[PDB]
């Protein structure tokens, strides 16, 4: 029902910034469709973990505590993208970052609440 | 949004951020004005940690 493709990962020095993007498309998708888009990240040796989410219709946002103030999530409902600005990056932010979406309101901040997934983009923060 | 506006000007003049960092934090303020206070707080932390030695 929605297709997602994420991009923007790469190699960055500690303290640096990167911006990820996720292109959203769907046959019945519109500017106030009641969807939730999020970013998850999978660090080395770890499972996918919640980073941030945005309600597509209202643009209300929520962040994992570990990224609050350093990362911002936003969405453009003309171009149909969701972006993640990442500042003040640290080696522990190294991970594969995935765009994800749900057609509705998540009941958790876990992977099980999101039924659509991007393929992932790889972020490496060197020191 | 006044929290957004004064935060923008503070970040602009932080002396120990480089251009890429300043520009990234400014973009965050545009991305999510609801996080202005937290974005400013993290810029301050980076400005402090990058104080020249």
């Amino acid at each position: 029902q929605v297709q997602l493709q994420d991009s923007g990962g790469g190699l960055v020095q500690a303290g640096g910034s990167l911006r990820l993007s996720c292109a959203v498309s769907g046959r019945t998708f519109s500017a106030h469709s009641v969807y939730t888009m999020g970013w998850f990240r999978q660090a080395p040796g770890k499972e996918r973990e919640f980073v941030a989410r945005i309600y597509w219709s209202s643009a209300n946002t929520y962040y994992a505590d570990s990224v609050k103030g350093r990362f911002t999530i936003s969405r453009d409902n003309a171009k149909n993208t969701v972006d993640l600005q990442m500042n003040s990056l640290r080696p522990e932010d190294t991970a594969v970052y995935y765009c994800a979406a749900r057609d509705g309101i998540p009941t958790s901040r876990t992977v099980g609440s999101y039924n659509y997934w991007g393929q992932g983009t790889q972020v490496t923060v060197s020191s | 949004n006044k929290d957004q506006q004064s935060a923008f000007y503070e970040i602009l003049n932080m002396p120990n951020l480089n251009e890429a960092q300043r520009n990234g934090f400014i973009q965050s303020l545009k991305d999510d004005p609801s996080q202005s206070t937290n974005v400013l707080g993290e810029a301050k932390k980076l400005n402090e940690s990058q104080a020249p030695k």
